[PDB]
């Protein structure tokens, strides 16, 4: 979507991610409070409009999330908004769209989710309730499954260079206090956990966890207003949806994510090796992997040399997943689309300790999706692109 | 109390009553030619005038997965896979066999078998794919 | 939300209500296509954006609908919106505020839902123990029977004046073959039905049904360029959210209904006593009869003499429930907010046959809720003021 | 699970002296906007994070209630529940203890402990209700 006018970010929020006993109402007013506080935003009636992303805890996930804070009411429109796992970056969008169009000045994105207090543990997510391939058992780890054995099967990659991304992911999540999963593993003890839907083993796939995030934005003149030190100013933002059909794609490719990331780079005139850093839907292992090549990062061919060569981490073209990832954080569906923004603005703006990445970065993207729709990759796909709004 | 479903399903799988071999159905639509699996419209044109057309009940594996996690309430470990037909239609379906026997590019074919329980707890009885002799 | 152009609907969608086989999306789609066949629309990515209306039915059930029409991909941006009933109307309202601020000349909002077809444990439909009220063992209709106990006690209404909202709204739905009960029932058999909360009985509460309903709207000139022989236009369109607060309240108002409404009538410059047709949330019939009051279609305490007149009837100042209501169609979460939008179109435009109100209405508005914990009246609630755009 | 489910709520809203003194229910009152409130962690109003202790009346009176014949999956039917005003101009959900057919909006009524739910370990949860007087 073309941006009408300049929109920024100002705070952001941001929960630790796992196994929370506490509600996903709970947990996105501590992220929106996070990202108010951040915003010099100290009373409960600044915010014209709030969007909330979720998937599966609630239909009023929002007017939850904000009844405690006491700003539901007249002056604040809330609407709820699902595309699976793009739910949480779709939130922040809309609020981008309604700064954008000047229907706001200010307004909030969350994304949020609780999983772990509403299952039972011991079996993967199936794809959509009403999908045909639900019927036929289709679990969300072996649909990504599948593109690995076959990528494997077309380039000669082993389960050994897939492992590669979760070593990679988990090493850079290793300081950051916010993922469930880090530190150093090696790629043994990646492909000798216990295999969950062949190739993909226990390590190479996204926990099903916890967490909440915010992102409020405004105009120019609404940063000024609060004081903002580092704006972070939105270049692009596109939300697709997938092409549907039952011919047989090259599942190696990914036809929504390759759309979408061109038609952001050609609105926010910054093409893909300008990219410094990169949150993308790393649900498992073999995702980013692909997404190197399907994003335009390298040429065709070129993804796992890409790995191997250093390009995807500290030192390279493009630190991929510096947060660490869905890899590291797991997934609460609602919640990771804008957990990335908060990360990527945070990395942004210097604020990430130990796991900041050098040189600053100046342009930081990011990406998901949201699937469990047969004849097609993913039905959702939104990506953002970032840059530094402050000057020098 | 009215039961649960035991077949699935009358729109993509035929059953000959009069006991010849099971197979796939696809549509054609006869304004524009497109082959789809059963629609009420055309995905293609939007016209509702279709053909029906029996599918081949052989195809190729073009990718699969051991699953070891399951569906909620499933049986494990099972196997599924995208099965491409000559028809240039890809359905996805159960394969019958064993875990680590499967390779992309295998060849397959119609069989008929349970995919799960239903709410009676009796089998759902489904097209699976099979390995050929 | 004050329109920054003006806005039109073209053509409506609307499905059979009731107990469907065919699920959310089956429904959803033709809705759709019958929406966008009255739009005069020969190329389906002239419509520009996508919103979806659903309660519980799936994640992505916008791009489950659109993927049967061939219309996903990247020219279809699909946003999936909830806020429990109020997700139908909210679908609507993002379209035509993606028209109004320019992002799109033309878009469309669905609602859809499929319950009857799904098991649905119960608590899906409330809140969770956390929830004060629902720990003390609140329910739905206990909540509006002592809105309804209350009147009686301020007012004299009595069991039968309730009653008569399901008779007068099953009569306005006896030629509508949309909607699932229908034609004439005797106040004795609305009040001995069997008792649910004092003085709520079975047949004074909506029940569960399904269905969808489909509205595309755009700018004028893209009315011109479709050729539409009645565009309708949005004289205004506001949503809000509930407040909270534990402080003693008269639940004989309605906090968020009293004042979405007015915000209503002073953005669209039209006011209460104008409106000719009004579809409500009639959840249950004691709402029906106080939204009278808290729309300002009467004063305080004359919602009695209001409805005993006649006034929200055939030949009165407002025909209330002219499609016959939630009362008579059920209501699926996500399609009635849309569904109302749908049936006053058709109002308006001279096409409901034997239930269409006469004189022709010029002046149609809608109001659905949806959701409340502890200390709201309600989560949301979106209200939609229609008015005839054709001259003469 | 072993570890138990709760059979009290709750100790914020609720006081139960360890002494034996009549239980009350308490507010909490924003020091900075003066804002009543049941316990909650910032002031919904101020946002404000200093409160006082109020203890409540322990009289209060119905504004209104529902015979509940069809409730609640796991609680007994016929039930009661009520909005009950406290002087304090604070508004409690509650049920009443009694019989159907016997309440009527404005009656006064006082603050008792009882069972209002099973848990999940089929154990009572012990909580506030509201009763007649005379
Ligand atoms: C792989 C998966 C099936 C494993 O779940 P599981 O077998 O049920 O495992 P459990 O939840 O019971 O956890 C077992 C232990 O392993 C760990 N663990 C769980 N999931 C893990 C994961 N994905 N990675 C690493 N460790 C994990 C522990 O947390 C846990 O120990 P704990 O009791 O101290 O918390 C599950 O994580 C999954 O399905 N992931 C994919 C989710 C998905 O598809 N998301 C949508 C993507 S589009
Ligand atoms: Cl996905
Ligand atoms: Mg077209
Ligand atoms: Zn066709
Ligand atoms: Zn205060």
């Amino acid at each position: 979507m073309k941006l009408q006018r300049e929109v920024y970010i100002a705070g952001v929020g941001e929960t630790k991610f796992g196994k929370h006993t506490v509600d996903f109402d709970v947990l996105g007013r501590e992220a929106a409070l996070q990202a108010m506080n951040g915003s010099n935003i100290d009373r409960p009636d600044m915010i014209q409009s709030a969007y909330v992303g979720n998937g599966m805890n609630d239909m009023t996930t929002g007017q939850a999330v904000f009844r405690g804070l006491g700003m539901c009411g007249p002056n604040l429109p809330i609407i709820n908004v699902q595309s699976a796992c793009s739910a949480g970056a779709m939130a922040v969008f809309c609020a981008i769209k309604d700064v954008a169009t000047g229907v706001t000045d200010l307004s909030i994105g969350v994304g949020t989710e609780n999983h772990t207090m509403h299952r039972q543990s011991g079996a993967a997510f199936s794809a959509a309730r009403s999908d045909i391939e639900t019927m036929h058992g289709a679990v969300m780890t072996g649909k990504y499954a599948m593109r690995a054995t076959r990528y494997m099967h077309e380039t000669g990659a082993t389960i050994e260079d897939l492992a590669m991304i979760t070593v990679k992911n988990r090493k850079h999540a290793t300081h950051n206090p916010y993922a469930w999963f880090k530190g150093a593993i090696t790629v043994e003890e990646v492909v000798n956990s216990r295999m969950v839907a062949y190739p993909m083993t226990l390590q190479q796939c996204c926990g099903i966890a916890d967490g909440a995030a915010a992102v409020v934005v405004g105009s120019k003149e609404m940063m000024k207003k609060l004081g903002i030190a580092k704006p972070v100013k939105v270049a692009g933002v596109v939300v697709e949806s997938g092409p549907y059909h039952n011919r047989p794609r090259d599942i190696t490719g990914d036809d929504i994510t390759e759309t979408t990331s061109e038609k952001l780079y050609e609105e926010s005139g910054i093409g893909p090796k300008e990219v410094n850093i990169l949150e993308l839907h790393d649900a498992f292992t073999i995702a980013e992997l692909l997404y190197y090549e399907c994003m335009g990062l390298c040429k065709k061919g070129d993804g796992l040399k890409f790995l191997r060569d250093g390009q995807s981490t500290y030192g390279g073209q493009c630190v991929v997943s510096p947060r660490g990832g869905l890899l590291s954080y797991g997934h609460p569906i609602g919640a990771s689309g804008a957990a990335q923004i908060a990360q990527n603005v945070k990395q942004l703006r210097g604020e990430c300790g130990g796991y900041q990445v050098g040189p600053t970065p100046k342009v930081a993207m990011s990406h998901v999706t949201g699937g469990g729709l047969s004849g097609t990759e993913h039905a959702a796909c939104t990506m953002h692109m970032l840059v530094k709004g402050w000057g020098s | 109390k009215e039961p649960d479903i035991t077949f699935f399903h009358p729109d993509i799988l035929e059953v000959p009553k009069d006991g010849g071999l099971p197979y796939l159905k696809g549509y054609r639509c006869k304004k524009c030619g497109q082959l789809d699996f059963k629609t009420e419209m055309c995905t293609n044109c939007w016209s509702e005038e279709f053909e029906m057309v029996p599918l081949s009940r052989r195809g190729k594996v073009y990718s699969f997965s051991d699953i070891y996690i399951g569906q909620q309430g499933l049986a494990t470990p099972y196997i599924f896979a995208y099965v491409d037909l000559p028809e240039n239609l890809r359905v996805f379906a159960q394969l019958e066999g064993e875990v680590d026997t499967y390779r992309c590019d295998e060849e397959v074919e119609l069989t008929l078998g349970p995919i799960r329980m239903n709410n009676d707890n009796l089998p759902i009885i489904s097209y699976k794919f099979k390995k050929i002799a």
